[PDB]
């Protein structure tokens, strides 16, 4: 049982290239938007799972806070 | 030898083709055949044809033969394979069978012998089943064919000349005949060349463009793109242009960026044709479409040519087109939104400047699909550097005068955007990927430009507009992306003492959060004690802190006493106050205002009266959290203080605890974060570092513990859109770091972890680090909550006890326990789970008999694949305990039990 790569079907039927011509929507899609709001824009930069693990429910804006909540996270 | 010469040494191409073109001329048959074993050996073929084969063999016969005598050891083949070395040989490949052409095109070439022989050969393997001699024979062939379109315009215009030079003479003897008789004897050779070209097209390309194999469609379009681009008078015309359109709607992306490459190749960098525009208007349609195209790669290609078609003529693009180019600019994809950046520049894009600025104000007013022009701005950035750091004009026409105040607005947010970018040097999340020399320079330079400028104009902008909340909320932030040595050196000081000015009079007219954490966020960026610009600050901090809690005592007097039942209006007025407070205690010390008492003398006074408005609820909530959270930060340090904290801390989580039930739902919320960041505060890691904290540690009760799974149960897993999930996620997450940190115990995530397939889009990964979290913790325990969490699936569709168990809920049981598996000291883990499983199993009893949670090892079965064939004697030993001979023996509704003995 050879590894050697053969084809039994080596061409495209012409019928179906007349068919690509057709109807090409299966290779083609809708415009996926970056985030469109201010607040969708923080939640992508601050979502994802190890963001969201590393980092309060009740977000910090001072360092001299987030410490205390960062401090007890590493650890194990 | 050959094949070895081109890949292994890197010898000089035409120094090889010289010396086979050398043998070819001493004997003809032994060098051709040289040349046949070079093509097959390219092909990864170990098999050699020899004399005898080359002398009376046909080709189809020599392939087959060649196919059988392969040896291959895979069904690798040098075109296929990966690495420098390989790509470096695909190369000299194709530059030998060029440079073999090139240097043959003036005698060899035109014998009867040499072309004839190599095309039939290629033209045979391009037919072959064989994907090894398919691929690299056309790859050759397509490279022959394009060696050969050289040798035809190298003829064309020896044609061109020696008419010339013919004419010349007739105007003015035998040197007429000679002429006559070489534009004859090159016309002879135009016919050679034709036929040799047509053999090739009609014999590989016609079949071989369309092959079932991508990889060899895309090389033939390739090829035909460079025809069409070198020879252009014999070549660029519908009956070659056509395959590129019809291979446009090819299924593969690789392939369709070809069809997109080829036509570039037309236009950039020279053109002006006719026939060219015929075309791409017959297809301009499929070409806009393919700006959307699902492979991102492929999508920029076309607005690239969209470009290169718009500076031949803007004849071909409508309205419509253009505008759907313009949305992309909104991409979350970078390379697209910047080639449609590019694309809208040229489009409509012709002090000087102003005009310009007017005009991106009103794109991005036009376009309804964002909201801030973060995006918007990036795509820009790279065309459009020079007029979005044009910070003078823009802020020239905000003050010096016309503007609409909705244009007012966004040309306010497009100009932070454009700061905010150039201040910070990576585009905004989702559009990054550092920092090079001249990039630091150029920062280094926009922020001084920034900083001077906006130091003298900001104050102006904030008296201007502030009255308007998006507006300010916007200025605001321009701060804190100043150099802010500038103020000192700059001999700057009058204009920031206005600033603040601007900045308290603004707090103090705005009850908007937005407006009122600019501000608070704003005072923590001026407030940097590395700069001696903070000692200014600091005083006027410190006085309008003043006003605001000395205005809050007097507040909280008429309105909690008892006589004046205060209405909507009182209570309002006591919100607008406390959130100013609450906003800056956030992000400020406020230590020396000992305010927990005025917070929680409103907090207790909501439990006790149950009707307190949930707005001031929630930010008196918030404000003692950070009361208490300042206080844990300095601690040279007393221990009354320390005792004190210990107080406060222990009954604040009492309040939260009270408020987690409150009919109010964003009240609940409110608490319940507040709370699971002070539990893992306060935890036993509070002490990691340092021992002094050993007092404040705080364990939540049981009661309090099962409360905060209430709430989770309640409240995350039910029955804009996107607004309601990430806070939900936000509420998961807060709960399962007090699981993966232990604050809480490891049996509550049984109760979560049976969700991950219920809800696998909105909370599935979630779901996935809190389990390896615990595998990582304490893989045991993990496993026995694993287990737990089925048990709590199956006891709940008892209630829904026997039996279904072709049912939909127990088949999606099972199938939640075919991924518990995959997640499996390695092996003591799947020990405990069996164990744990079959003695769940026979918990109740049956009263004729199977006892009740019997089909519960249909769901265990899933798990006796992980391990072991030693364990697996074990677990049986185990499971014998509980089963018993007149069990093992009945076969009838007992199958859970006959299964899940197989292993």
């Amino acid at each position: 049982k050879r590894k050697l790569i053969v084809d039994s079907v080596k061409e495209l039927d012409s019928k179906t290239i007349r068919a690509q011509l057709s109807d090409y929507s299966d290779i083609v899609t809708t415009l996926d938007l970056a985030p469109p709001t201010k607040k969708l824009m923080m939640w992508k930069e601050t979502g994802g799972v190890e963001k969201l693990f590393s980092l309060p429910a009740q977000p910090l804006w001072n360092n001299r806070l987030l410490k205390l909540f960062t401090r007890c996270l590493t650890p194990l | 030898m050959l094949f070895e010469v081109v890949k292994m040494g890197k010898s000089a191409m035409q120094s090889v083709v010289d010396d086979w073109i050398e043998s070819y001329k001493h004997d003809r048959d032994i060098a051709l055949l040289d040349l046949i074993n070079f093509f097959i050996q390219c092909s990864g073929c170990k098999g050699v044809v020899t004399a005898e084969m080359f002398r009376h063999m046909q080709n189809s016969e020599i392939i087959r033969k060649m196919t059988e005598e392969f040896d291959e050891d895979s069904g690798d083949y040098p075109l296929t394979m990966a690495g420098p070395q390989w790509k470096k040989f695909k190369s000299s490949f194709c530059e030998f069978i060029g440079v073999l052409v090139r240097q043959c095109q003036y005698s060899i070439i035109y014998d009867e012998y040499m072309m004839d022989t190599v095309i039939s050969l290629l033209t045979g393997l391009s037919d072959s089943q064989v994907r090894a001699f398919r691929h690299t024979s056309t790859l050759a062939a397509m490279k022959l064919m394009t060696a050969l379109v050289n040798v035809a315009l190298n003829l064309s215009i020896n044609m061109d000349n020696t008419q010339r030079q013919y004419e010349a003479e007739r105007n003015k003897n035998e040197r007429l005949e000679l002429l006559l008789q070489k534009r004859k004897e090159l016309q002879e050779n135009q016919d050679e060349i034709e036929n040799m070209m047509n053999a090739i097209f009609k014999g590989v390309f016609v079949h071989r463009y369309r092959d079932a194999i991508a990889e060899i469609r895309a090389i033939c379009i390739e090829e035909i793109g460079i025809w069409m681009k070198m020879y252009s008078d014999a070549f660029l015309n519908d009956s070659y242009l056509k395959y590129v359109g019809w291979t446009m709607h090819d299924k593969q992306g690789e392939v369709r960026l070809k069809c997109l490459t080829a036509l570039q190749g037309l236009y950039y960098n020279k053109e002006l044709n006719s026939k060219l525009e015929l075309f791409t208007s017959r297809f301009k349609d499929r070409i806009v479409s393919m700006t959307l195209d699902k492979e991102y790669d492929v999508a920029v290609q076309a607005i690239k040519l969209l470009t290169l078609v718009l500076q031949s003529s803007e004849e071909v693009l409508t309205a419509e087109d253009c505008e759907n180019v313009y949305h992309l600019v909104y991409s979350a994809h970078r390379p697209v939104a910047v080639a449609a950046g590019e694309f809208l520049y040229k489009k409509l894009f012709s002090g000087p400047n102003a005009n310009l600025v007017k005009t991106l104000v009103f794109f991005f007013l036009e376009s309804e699909l964002h909201e801030h022009a973060a995006y918007l701005v990036d795509s820009m950035w790279d065309c459009a550097t020079e007029l979005l750091k044009d910070w003078e004009c823009m802020n020239s026409l905000l003050l010096e005068e016309a503007l609409t105040d909705r244009q007012e607005s966004a040309l306010i947010e497009i100009m932070l955007c454009t700061i905010r970018q150039a201040a910070e040097c990576h585009p905004p999340v989702g559009r990054g990927t550092v920092l090079t020399a001249k990039e630091k320079k150029t920062q280094l330079d926009d922020r001084t430009k920034i900083t001077e400028l906006f130091a003298v104009a900001l104050p102006q902008l904030l008296a201007k507009y502030s009255v308007d909340a998006e507006k300010v909320t916007n200025l605001l932030q321009l701060p804190q992306y100043f150099d802010l040595e500038i103020y000192t050196t700059g001999r700057l000081e009058k204009h920031l003492d206005a600033l603040l000015r601007q900045i308290r009079n603004i707090v103090e007219k705005h009850t908007d959060t937005d407006v009122l954490e600019a501000c608070s966020k704003t005072y923590h960026a001026l407030c940097n004690e590395e700069f001696t610009i903070f000692n200014r600050v600091d005083i006027s901090r410190s006085q309008l802190i003043d006003e605001l809690a000395d205005k809050f005592n007097r507040l909280l007097e008429d309105f909690l006493q008892e006589g004046e039942e205060p209405d909507e209006d009182d209570a309002y007025q006591v919100l607008s106050t406390l959130k100013r407070i609450t906003a800056f205690h956030n992000a400020h010390d406020l230590s020396k205002w000992d305010l927990f008492a005025c917070n929680y003398k409103l907090l207790k006074t909501g439990i006790e009266n149950g009707d307190m408005p949930e707005q001031i609820v929630i930010h008196a909530l918030q404000c003692t959290h950070y009361v208490i959270l300042w206080q844990l930060a300095k601690i040279s340090s007393t221990k009354e203080d320390l005792l004190r904290l210990k107080k406060q801390m222990r009954v604040f989580c009492q309040i939260c605890q009270h408020y987690l039930t409150n009919v109010n739902t964003t009240v609940k919320e409110q608490a319940f974060t507040i709370l699971c960041d002070i539990l893992m505060i306060f935890s036993h890691q509070i002490m990691s570092g340092r021992d002094m904290l050993e007092p404040l540690v705080y364990t939540p009760d049981s009661s309090l513990q099962s409360e905060l799974l209430s709430f989770i149960l309640d409240h995350v897993f039910i029955e804009s859109k996107i607004e309601a999930l990430h806070k939900r996620r936000n509420l998961l997450a807060a709960f399962c770091k007090l699981i993966v940190y232990t604050v809480v115990e490891m049996n509550t995530a049984a109760d979560i972890f049976k969700q991950y397939m219920k809800y696998y889009n909105d909370y599935g990964d979630i779901i996935k680090e809190t389990m390896s979290k615990t595998r990582q913790i304490d893989k045991i325990q993990c496993a026995k909550t694993l287990i737990l969490s089925l048990q709590q699936l199956f006891n709940e569709m008892i209630q829904e006890y026997n039996f279904d168990r072709s049912s939909s809920t127990f088949s999606g049981i099972k199938e939640l326990a075919r991924r518990f598996a995959l997640t499996f000291k390695t092996r003591e883990a799947i020990a405990m789970l069996h164990k744990d499983g079959i003695e769940f199993a026979f918990k109740e009893p049956n009263q004729g008999e199977p006892p009740l949670n019997l089909a519960f090892l249909d769901i265990l079965s899933e798990f006796s694949s992980k391990l072991l064939r030693q364990d697996k004697r074990t677990v049986y030993v185990y499971l014998e305990k509980f089963m018993t001979f007149q069990m093992s023996l009945r076969r009838e509704v007992w199958l859970p039990l006959m299964s899940y003995r197989n292993s």
